[PDB]
Formats: structure tokens, sequence, C-alpha cells
């Protein structure tokens, strides 16, 4: 094992052990996302009072 | 505050829709003035789901009374807790609706629905969140099953994102009145199955079948089989009446229960029924609570598949034991469960038991095998509208013969919906 | 009522396991996909070990050890028993063997090819794998069993001098069917197999070479001559061995073979135990073993999905319900106990 | 100093955060009113605390979080409970109508009317930040509001902060403990919609921490107030290196360098030791060897798996209490002459030690007993996919039939979304196997 970067202070310690070595979408593109699906809802919303008004 | 606005319609609607009250009232320890009485703040804490606050602390229904006569309406309000409810959710005509849901849906409730709409809709502004609404009726007769699903429809036009639920009272031959209860209810079905979220179906040949096999009843009455119908309505409105994580609102209910928008139809059931003072066990709770002999609909469990089913337990137990049980039953009969729903039993417990029993439990089912009610009414309907039998009561209220078709079409359209997902 | 699914329909062991289970009234079969089982009678590939132990109130347990294919594969079993001190190269039970990709091990076989050659000494190998069915060339060249590997393959040192059963002059290889249960307790079936060759070991055709029970009934004209299907009990090889060379099975072999058992499961056990985990293994093996003429016994094969002698279903299958089903989930010895330090 | 904003969205991320705000308190020495005594600096400070706490003119010590749930119950816990000072009203944030366990209504229905005022909220944060580093996200996989508007906030998050960094704390679905259905569908919608959006996410499983207050705190039937109290002790030990001295993990940006080496695999196990029960009078305190030793046994992680047959990215070791580097090394040696310890080849064979003095400080009246020293292992192993197995082996089932899906959809989603989100889990179980399987 080897032992590296040991760093001590007064609340602890720190170190690291070696065993071995080795071998965005935009605000717009949200917003249109958002109120795609809006229109969506509006749209199923549309169908049904035309299906009540019918 | 999420608000449910009930409404209750007809004889059958109003006459359950006042035991409920009753029976509620007395669980959160409101007295027939409206004077809170009670000793648990669990009896309060979500008390405003179903009672505005009036002056000097008064508690009054969010309740509207709607018939097509004034005699089982006056009746209520002559009733224990009659005065409860607020006089000018009274709504009512005098013609009635002679057990025709074409007088309830075309005629005669069309003049009076719009003065039911007022009401609605003054109970509805003063809801700091609505979330929506209950309705009690038999699809049997004319004005619950008719005007019922008429007020079903114009609710869905003025609120079109609320949850609708419904008691629905199926009829049957065992406990019938007129000869046209199927045509009624056949027509009825169509619209529960387009404007409801959740409709717990109430079948009148179950609540015949448990009040005289099981409760040892040779002569049961009206009022017999609404005693059956107050327990299961308490015990599925529990999630919605007291503090909980499961089911706590009409929507979270029928996102866990409703898999597809069509089958929305619930098999109810309660234990124990008793014929009174032994103590009954976890286990006893819940294996009776799965029987066919505790459901309200008159189907055979084992002749369908659950797709979704909801448990409430109430009373003072072990919740450890509560789970082990519940487990227990779905492990034993797993063939009975859809395997392509996981997890899809869901159990609340709450502290506080129904008046008179330490111990209850109330299932709430969506099983395939209520596809066996609804070929029931169907082949009660066919067998009629093949010789166009009584059929006069409703072209004379401007009907056709070729409604009849697209509502018998309709039904067995449903039913071999809930064949497929039972395959 | 204890529940079980079946996801292996080729499995003749555990299609036995399964009838006998549903015998006892007290277990009942769900379909394969449903996943509220106590007990999975599980697939040969791509078990989904990751989807076990996650039903509430659902102790549940599988028919094989996750892992456990370091032992039961070809280059697995060699790089294991290299690789592990506990085994370590200097293992004198386990052939020479060499992992040769058509890691790789050519220079090193080649090495200790061309010291045996330079040697005068035997210089016979034999090359195999695990996608033999029925792929295997035994020689004296090197060069022709690479060039054989190129159209993952292992080269093991052919043992030259086998024992040779008589009347017959005939080679044989010894089959053990071990159970481990979900305490990791080794069980030694008292009941082994010696499959034997039809035809006279000639060390100048692999019908005389090859003990397989495909084999001897497919290129052999003395299949079941001497015995019934080319197989030999222990009772019959007992009485042999005591008749022929004065000595036991007890003796001669089965210590060599409880010791080699052991030592293999014993290495793998950290690997695979399900001590503390929140489903439990139990599994079958089938070791194969060699012996040579001075009766010492040398580890071939290790299978993770064996079959059984037609005599010995009833038994041990009857034997797998006992200790490995049963002490999981008990009801309303024919094992041999391997003792060891866990 | 650089500080760290605290997010918590919906219920369980709301009660997780109350349960971890109350412990911080205790550890920092921060009275119920906000005041802290050892605070000599009043009104002002960059001290290793001040990275999660604020300090105003009057000396109290205010948490730099926001809470946002759509339904009002739950954060109105928090406005009288026993910490109700330590926060004021601005970083409250409660909707009307909740988004009933569907990542649909939480996403687009109700959160395209509540992002802006969300982020309105952040950034009265983040203006009274002099170098903010970035954030932490509570928030459950299973609820609506924690599925749906959580991918929605971290969306935006990367667009107004594009340098900060994102951790997360998840809550993986279990039926023992869960309250929908179609839980698996938001888990997997919204794992999709923030994959790119996260730096580095805890998971925390419900069945792991359900059966260890069951084995190890002897509960027969854990509440969420057991289950928060023993989260909140394993994120108080995850943050500790950002609210005390110290060298390791000191910022957000080395969760990334030392856990998540591959981006899309950012996912640590975490396991814990010691988990005592308080009702026992007294109880042999575990040396550093046995708690090193347990949190190689699959009944102390957060996620039940088995880290043998996977293989590990990399390792860290964060103590707290009566430990020194020697007994450290002397355990890690021995464990790994027994345990089945596989490193991927491109990375060494080895691990990040850091060690706190101060003991681990429980909730006075608690279910865990005080001891000597514990300790939080952090690996990243591929052992851990078996958990996005099972999760997405569950929307298999449902999704071939489109069971609830008419759930969704009726809030404005597309049904593609359903399965672009599980070609991208399949993507991400198919990357775990080439990483971790030969
Ligand atoms: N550990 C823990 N899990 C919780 C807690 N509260 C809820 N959960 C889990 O979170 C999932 C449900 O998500 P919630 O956070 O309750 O839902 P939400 O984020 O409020 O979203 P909606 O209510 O649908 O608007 C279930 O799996 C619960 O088991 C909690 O306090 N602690
Ligand atoms: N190193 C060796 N020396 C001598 N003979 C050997 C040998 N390796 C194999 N054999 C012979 O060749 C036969 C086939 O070997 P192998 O172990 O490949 O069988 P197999 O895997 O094809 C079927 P099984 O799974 O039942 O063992 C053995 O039964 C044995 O008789
Ligand atoms: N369970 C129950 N069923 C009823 C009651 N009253 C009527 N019914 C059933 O309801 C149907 C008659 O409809 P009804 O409500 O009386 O007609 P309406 O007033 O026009 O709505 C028949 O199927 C009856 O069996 C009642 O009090 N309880
Ligand atoms: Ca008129
Ligand atoms: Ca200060
Ligand atoms: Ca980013
Ligand atoms: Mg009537
Ligand atoms: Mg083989
Ligand atoms: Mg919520």
């Amino acid at each position: 094992m080897e032992v590296i970067e040991l760093n001590k202070c007064t609340s602890g310690q720190s170190f690291e052990v070696i065993l071995k070595p080795p071998s965005d979408p935009s605000l717009e593109e949200i917003q249109k996302k958002l109120e795609a699906a809006e229109e969506r809802r509006k749209y199923q919303e549309a169908e049904l009072l035309k299906h009540l008004a019918e | 505050m999420r608000e449910i606005v009930h409404i209750q319609a007809g004889q059958c609607g109003n006459q359950i829709g006042a035991k409920f009250w009753e029976v509620i009232s007395d669980e959160h320890g409101i007295d027939p003035t409206g004077s809170y009485h009670g000793d648990s703040d669990l009896q309060l804490e979500r008390i405003n789901v179903y009672y505005n606050e009036a002056t000097g602390n008064k508690y009054v229904p969010r309740a509207i009374l709607v018939d097509l006569e004034p005699g089982t309406m006056d009746s209520v309000r002559s009733g224990p807790f009659g005065q409860i409810f607020r006089p000018d959710n009274f709504v009512f005509g005098q013609s009635g609706a002679g057990n025709n849901w074409a007088k309830g849906h075309y005629t005669e409730g069309a003049e009076l629905v719009d003065s039911v709409l007022d009401v609605v809709r003054k109970e509805s502004e003063s809801c700091d969140c609505l979330q929506g609404f209950q309705l009690t009726h038999s699809l049997g007769g004319g004005t619950g099953s008719g005007m019922g699903t008429l007020l079903i429809s114009k609710i869905r036009e003025e609120y079109p994102d609320r949850i609708m639920n419904t008691f629905s009272v199926m009829p049957s031959p065992k406990v019938s009145d007129t000869v046209v209860e199927p045509y009624n209810a056949t027509l009825s079905v169509h619209q529960l199955v387009e404007n409801t979220d959740e409709t717990y179906c109430i079948d009148n040949e179950a609540l015949y079948d448990i009040c005289f096999r099981t409760l040892k009843l040779t002569t049961p009455t009206y009022g017999d089989l609404n005693h059956l119908v107050s327990a299961t309505m308490s015990g599925v409105t529990t999630c919605l009446r007291f503090p909980g994580q499961l089911n706590a609102d009409l929507r979270k209910l029928a996102v866990n229960m409703v898999p597809f928008p069509r089958l929305h139809f619930f098999m109810p059931g309660f234990a124990p029924l008793t014929s009174q003072y032994r103590a009954l066990t976890v286990p006893e709770l819940t294996q009776q609570m799965f029987d066919s002999k505790n459901m309200m609909a008159a189907c055979d469990p084992r002749h369908g598949r659950y797709l979704t089913v909801a448990a409430i337990f109430r009373g003072r137990m072990s919740m450890k034991e509560v789970d082990e049980q519940m487990l227990n039953v779905q492990n034993k009969n797993s063939s009975y469960f859809v395997e392509w729903i996981p997890n899809n039993v869901k159990t609340a417990v709450c502290d506080i038991p129904p008046r008179g029993l330490k111990m209850s439990a109330t299932f709430i089912g969506n099983s395939t095998a209520i596809q066996e009610l609804f070929k029931r009414i169907s082949e009660q309907f066919t067998a009629m509208f093949r010789r166009k039998a009584f059929l006069h009561w409703y072209t004379g209220e401007g009907m056709d013969e070729m409604e009849f078709t697209e509502a018998e079409s309709n039904m067995n359209d449903l039913v071999s919906e809930y064949q497929q997902y039972q395959d | 009522m204890y529940t079980f699914v079946v996801r292996d329909e080729n499995s003749s062991v555990y299609a036995e396991v399964s009838r006998l289970l549903l015998a006892t009234g007290q277990w009942k079969r769900l379909r394969k996909d449903n996943p509220r089982f106590n007990l999975m009678l599980g697939e040969r590939n791509r078990l989904p070990f990751g989807r076990l132990g996650h039903e509430p109130g659902l102790v549940q347990l599988v028919n094989y050890y996750r892992g456990a294919d370091k032992l039961c594969r070809k280059a697995s079993l060699v790089k294991l028993i290299k690789t592990s001190p506990e085994l370590s190269e200097s293992c004198t039970w386990f052939p020479e063997s060499y992992v040769i990709y058509p890691t790789d091990e050519r220079e090193v076989f080649l090495a200790a090819y061309n010291r045996r050659r330079e040697g005068r000494e035997g210089n016979v190998w034999i090359a195999k794998s695990s996608a033999g069915a029925k792929g295997i060339l035994i020689s004296s060249e090197a060069s022709e069993l690479l060039d054989f590997i190129d159209e993952v393959h292992v080269i093991q040192k052919y043992l030259e001098k086998p024992l040779l059963l008589e009347p017959g002059h005939r080679k044989f290889d010894i089959r053990s069917w071990v159970l481990v249960d979900h305490l990791y307790n080794i069980y030694l079936y008292r009941e082994g197999v010696l499959r034997t060759s039809s035809e006279p070991y000639n060390s100048a055709d692999k019908t005389c070479h090859l003990t397989n029970h495909c084999i001897q009934k497919e290129y052999s004209k003395n299949y079941g001559r001497y015995e019934e299907g080319n197989e030999m009990f222990f009772e019959e090889f007992n009485q042999y061995l005591m008749d022929a060379l004065n000595t036991t099975l007890e003796n001669s072999i089965l210590l060599q073979i409880k010791h080699i058992i052991r030592s293999c499961l014993m290495c793998i056990e950290p690997a695979i135990s399900t001590k503390h985990l929140h489903y439990q293994s139990f599994q079958l093996f089938g070791f194969d073993f060699m012996v040579d003429e001075e009766l010492k016994v040398w580890l071939i094969e290790v299978n993770g999905a064996p079959a059984c002698a037609q005599k010995l279903y009833a038994e041990l299958c009857q034997g797998i319900v006992d200790v490995a089903i049963s002490s999981v989930f008990p009801l309303a010895s024919i094992f041999i106990k391997l003792h060891h330090h866990h | 100093m650089r500080e760290c904003i605290s997010i918590h969205v919906g219920q369980a991320g709301v009660q997780i955060g109350n349960a971890c705000w109350e412990l911080y308190c205790l550890e920092h020495g921060i009275q119920p009113d906000g005041q802290m005594p050892s605070d000599k600096t009043i009104g002002g400070g960059d001290d290793s605390f001040n990275t999660f706490f604020s300090e105003t003119g009057a000396g109290k010590h205010v948490p730099r979080a926001v809470f946002v749930d759509l339904e009002p119950t739950v954060i109105d816990e928090v406005r009288t409970g026993t910490y109700r000072q330590l926060f004021h009203p601005e970083q409250l944030i409660t909707g009307k109508e909740d988004a009933a366990n569907n990542y649909a209504r939480g996403h687009y229905t109700i959160g395209k009317e509540i992002i802006d005022l969300v982020l309105d909220r952040i950034r009265k944060l983040a203006d009274q930040c002099t170098g903010l580093q970035g954030f932490l996200v509570f928030h459950s996989f299973g609820g609506g509001t924690g599925s749906g508007f959580t991918s929605l906030l971290m969306e935006r998050l990367s667009v107004d902060y594009g340098k900060k960094s994102k951790l997360e704390f998840s809550i993986y679905p279990a039926p023992q403990v869960s309250t929908a259905v179609v839980e698996p569908y938001n888990s997997i919608l919204t794992t999709h919609t923030t994959l790119e959006h996260s730096d580095c996410a805890f998971m925390v499983d419900n069945e792991a921490i359900y059966d260890i207050c069951r084995r190890n705190l002897d509960i027969e039937r854990p509440t969420y107030t057991n289950l928060n109290r023993l989260i909140s002790q394993i994120v108080s030990s995850i943050t500790a290196s950002l609210r005390f001295d110290g060298a390791l993990n000191v910022d957000l940006t080395e969760f990334q360098t030392n856990l998540v080496p591959y981006p899309r695999i950012h996912f640590p196990l975490a396991t814990y030791a010691p988990v005592i029960s308080a009702e026992k009078a007294y109880h042999e305190q575990l040396s550093v060897a046995e708690i090193t030793n347990a949190c190689f046994e699959p009944a102390n992680q957060m996620v039940k798996c088995d880290p043998r047959h996977g293989k590990y990215m990399a390792c860290c070791l964060l103590y707290r209490g009566d430990v020194v580097p020697k007994d450290v090394n002397a355990a890690i040696a021995t464990i790994k002459t027994k345990r089945s310890i596989q490193f991927v080849d491109w990375c060494p064979t080895g691990f990040k030690v850091g060690i706190n003095y101060q003991p681990p400080t429980v909730v006075p009246g608690g279910d865990l007993a005080k001891v000597q020293r514990a300790v939080c292992m952090l690996s990243n192993t591929t052992a851990i996919a078996e958990a996005w197995a099972r999760l997405d082996h569950k929307f298999d089932l449902m999704y071939a039939k489109r069971a609830f899906v008419h759930w969704y959809v009726g809030e404005g989603m597309e049904e593609g979304e359903f399965s672009e989100a599980r070609e991208d889990m399949a993507a991400l179980e198919k990357d775990y196997e080439e990483v971790g399987v030969d």
C-alpha cells in the first residue's frame, strides 16, 4: 500500500491509499416543450367541449 | 383544503346519501345541529373535505339534494340529521320521473337541471381548491339514473378538469320496482363510461344476498340494504376524510385504480358483516375482506383478475400484522392479480374505527369480473328490446329506438374490453 | 403453501425436482414470469439475479450460485487455479493447462512443449473449449494444436498413463455430483458413475480416448458390452479395486476427490456465498475426474448444469428437496458432508 | 468559502430536508431560533459552516435552502415546526393542488405555472452568495412533484446557472412504503430528463432503509420519521466535508472528480455503519476494522445489490469520530485479502479517506444510539445497475399494455416520451455492463 496526500487539521485529516496501479437545451427550447404540451391539453379540452356540445 | 361537492339525486340517491351523512357526521363528531362534540383532533383535521364551516363554528355538509318529486326529500328534511343540510341546497320539482330515464334525462329533468347547477356553482365558488364531485344515485329509476347522468354531463362541461366519482346502485330483478330497470341502467352505464373517473358498483342483488344469507334477515328491506351501503361508503371515503398517505384525494385514487380510462368500475367490499361482540383478528378481517360473500357487486372475483386493489383497515391494530396478512393473500392467490401491473395492491390504515366496531376493513377492487354485472344487465335489456317491449314509455318522451341500439352496443363493447385484459 | 417457478424446461434434474415438489401437496407452481415465488429453478443463461430478494414477505431461493461460472468454464477454471493462492500454479491435482486465444499463454505453452520434446518425455496435449458439444484435438505436435484453435480454447496435458479397467484395457472418467446449500455446506452424493470407454486404449481414434456417453453411443461398436450404457457404479468399481488392486474406492480415490471438491468450492466461497444476502442460492455441480495408473486423481471438468444417471435420478433429486429446499421451506442421509471452516 | 444552496422538492424532499437541517443545527451548535453562540463573528463570516448557513445582523443563522411542494400540508409542518424560526416565508413555496403521482402533471401542467416563482426565490438566495458553487436537490423518484417538477427545475438550473454543479439525493421507490402503482414510470421519466443535468446523484432505496430500520433498530413497522432520521445521517456524513474544515470533497466539483469518471455513470453507492439501536442500554463499540468491513456488506448499503459481481471505478471512505489513519490502512489491508474488490483496469485500486474527529450527532430521543466512530463509504460500482434493471423491468410490464399511460397523455405529454426515456435507460444499463462485466 501507498499513502499519499496526507493533510491534517484540528478537526480531522484526509489521505489517499493506493493498493495497485491501474492496468443542454436553451431557455427557448424548454419553453417550446412546455407550450407544446399546453397546446395539446387545450386541443383535448376543445374536442371534449365539442363532443359535449353535440 | 381539497373540497368535495356531494350530490344525491332521486329516491335511492337521497336515501343512501342521507344515511352516508348520518354515518360520517357521527364519525367526525358532528351532531344533527352542526355542532362538533368530539374528543379527537383527527376528526377535524380534514373536516373541510365534506363540510363547510358556518357562523358559530357550525359545520354544514357540502351536499346538494336533487329530486323530481318532493316526497323522499321531505322525509330527509324530517330525518335524524335533516336539519344539518343547507336549506337552499334542496332542489326539487313536482312532476316526478316515473322510473323513466327519458323523463329524467330529456324532458322533466332538463327543466330542473339549471337550478341544480346554480347551487353547484355556489358551492364550488366557495371552495379553496375544489377537487371534484361525488354523486349518489340508482341506475334503475328515472331521476337518479336519467337526471343524474344529465347532471354529470353538464358538470363535466363546466368543470372539465375536476374528478367525477359516483356511487351507482345497480338494479336486480331480486329487488326490483319496475320491469324497465334494465333499460334505465343500460342507458346510464354508457353515460358513466364516458363521464366518470371512478364509479363504485353497488349491486342490489349482492346487498339482498348479504342481508339474507349472511346477516340472516329473511325479509330484507331497503333500510337493511342501505345499512350495508352506508358502512361501505364510509369505508371507501376514509382515505379522503382522515390524514393518510395513500389515495388521500380523488385524483390520486384514480391514478392508482384506473389503468385504462373506461375501466373505472369498482367492486366494493366490507368486513366484518355480523348478524356481534366477538373480537375480529387481522387474519379474519383480511380473509373476509377478499371473500366474494363480502363483495357488493354480485360478481365472483375468481371468474376474473384484479387490475388494481385498494384496502383500508380501520381501528387500533398491528400494522406489521396487516402488512403480513395483505402480503399473504397476494402471495397465496397471485394468479388472480394481473402480472403486468406490479404491486397493484395498496393498503391504508386509519386508527379511528367506524361506530360499533373495534376493527373493520374495506375493499375496493378493479376486477375484470365486473363484466358479469354488465353482462347480466345486457341480457335483461336484450330480452325486452328484441321485442321492443315497454319502449313506448321512452319514445313518448322523444327518444328513438336507435339510441337504445347504441346503448346496447356500447355496453357490449365495455364487456369485451374487460374480457380483453382478463386473457 | 410454498410457490415456485420453472425457467429451464430442458433440465432433467429439476423437472424431477419440480415433479417431487408438486407431489408433496405443499408446493404450487406459478407462471414462469410471476415474481411472487419462493423458489426459482432458473435458466442457464443470464439468470436475473438482480431481481431476486426484492419481494416483501417472501424468502426467495434460487438453484444457481451467481459467479459459479468461474469454476464451470474451461478457460475460467484454468485462470482461477493459476491465479488463486489457495490453489496456486503448484497445484498437484490439476493437469498443466494454458489459455490460448484464437491473458494469452501461447508462448508459455510452447516453452513447456519445447522443454518436453527436448527432454524426450511424453509431450501429448489435448485442446478443448466450452463450445465443444459432442471440437477436441489430441496431438503430440504443438503446431497442429495451435493451428486448430485459430480455425477461446485451452490446451492441457493429456494424461498418457490412465488407469485401465480389465477386462477391456479401457479408459474411464468419474462423475461426482455435489450439492452446495444456502449455508455453503458441501454435500457429496454417495453415488457416482464411471463413464467407461468400451474400446481398448490405444496410445498410437477418439472413441477409445474420449469417455463421453454420446461418443461411445455413436462411434463405439462395443457400447454396452461390459456394463449397461458404458456406466459402472461405485459398488462394482469398488469390488474391482479390491479384487484387482487390493484396495478400496474410499482409500485409493475418494479421499482425493473429496479434497479437490472442498478446495475448489472453498476457494470461491467469498465470491459467491449468499450468507448475508437478500436472496439465497444453492447449486448442484458435476465434477469430472481422471485416475492415472498410480491411483492419482486429476480434476478435469466442473459442470454447472449437470444431468444425472438414469438409475440415480430419483434418489438424488429427492435429496435435493431434502437438504436444499426443505431446509429453507420445511414441509409438514444419501450425502457425505464435506466439513470445512467457513 | 463557496456557498451551497439546498433545494427540497415534493413531500419526500421536504421531510428529508427538515430532518437534515435539524441535524445540521445539532452538529454546528445552532439553536432552533437561529442563534449560534460559538460563532464569534456576528452578522457575517466565511467559515466552513457558512457554505450552508447565512447570517443576519441579529445573529440568526439561516439555512441556504428552498422548499417547494405543490401541496401546502407538508411545508406547513416546516412553518410551524421546531425549527420554524430558521426559515423566513420566502424560502417556503407551496401550491394549491399536487401532481397526483403523475410525472406529466408535475413537469408540464403544474410545473409551467410555478417554475418562474421557484427560480425567483432561488435567485434571491444566489444573490446573497459571493461565490455560489451549486445546488443539492432532494426529491423522490416516485412522486409527481419529486419526479416531474424536479426534472424541469434541473433543466432550468442548467440554463440559469450553467457553470454550477448540481448534486442529487434521490429516493428510489419501494412498494413496502410506496403510494402509487405508476412510480416506475415516474422514476424512469425523471431519470431520463435529469441525466444530462446532474453531476452526481446519491440514490437511496426505501427498501434498504426500511430493512435496516427493522433489522438494526428493531422497529417493527418503520415510518417516514424513522427512515428520514437515518437518511439524514447518511446525507450529513456525505455533506460534512462541505461544512467542516478538511481537504477531501471540499467543493461540489470534487465530488465528480473523485467519484464520477464517466459522466453518465454518476450514481455512487452509499454504505453506512454502524446502525445501533438506542434501546440497547450497553452496546460493544465497533472498531475501525469492524465498521470498515461492514461497508462491504450488502445489508448496510443504501441500495441492495452485490458489488462482488461488478467493478469499482472509485471509492471514498468518510469517517466520523475516533479514527486515525493507521487503523484505516490496517483495516483496508485485511479487507482486501478477504473481499472481492475488483476495480476497472483504467482506474487505480485505492481509497480516498476522510476523517472528521467529531463523532456522529444523534437526534435526542431518536432511534440511533451514539457511537464512538462511524463511516460512510461512497463507491461508484457497476452493481448499482441492478436497481435500474429492477425498475426498467417493472416499466416494461406496464408499458407493454399501455397501463395508466392515458393519465400522462391527458396532461399534454406525448406517448413517445415513454419509449424515448426507456431507450435512454436501456443505453444506461448497457453502459454499466460494458464497464463492469468481462
Ligand atoms: N424516505 C422517504 N420517502 C418518502 C417520504 N415521503 C414520500 N416518500 C416516498 O416518495 C414516493 C412518493 O413521492 P412523494 O414525495 O410523496 O410525492 P410528491 O413529490 O409530493 O409528488 P405529488 O404528491 O404526486 O405531487 C414514494 O415512493 C414514497 O415512499 C419520506 O418522508 N421519506
Ligand atoms: N487432460 C486430459 N487427459 C486425459 N484425458 C482427458 C483430458 N481431458 C479430457 N479427457 C477426456 O476427454 C473427455 C472430454 O473432456 P471434456 O472435459 O471436454 O468433456 P465435455 O466438457 O465435452 C462433457 P462434460 O461436461 O460431461 O465433461 C473426458 O471425458 C476425458 O475422458
Ligand atoms: N339500495 C337501495 N336501492 C334502492 C332504494 N330505493 C330505490 N332503490 C333501487 O333504485 C331503483 C329505483 O330507482 P329510484 O331511485 O327509486 O328512482 P328515482 O327516484 O327516479 O331515481 C330500483 O332498482 C330500486 O331497487 C334504496 O333505498 N336503497
Ligand atoms: Ca314543465
Ligand atoms: Ca459568523
Ligand atoms: Ca450542466
Ligand atoms: Mg322509487
Ligand atoms: Mg462440459
Ligand atoms: Mg405530494
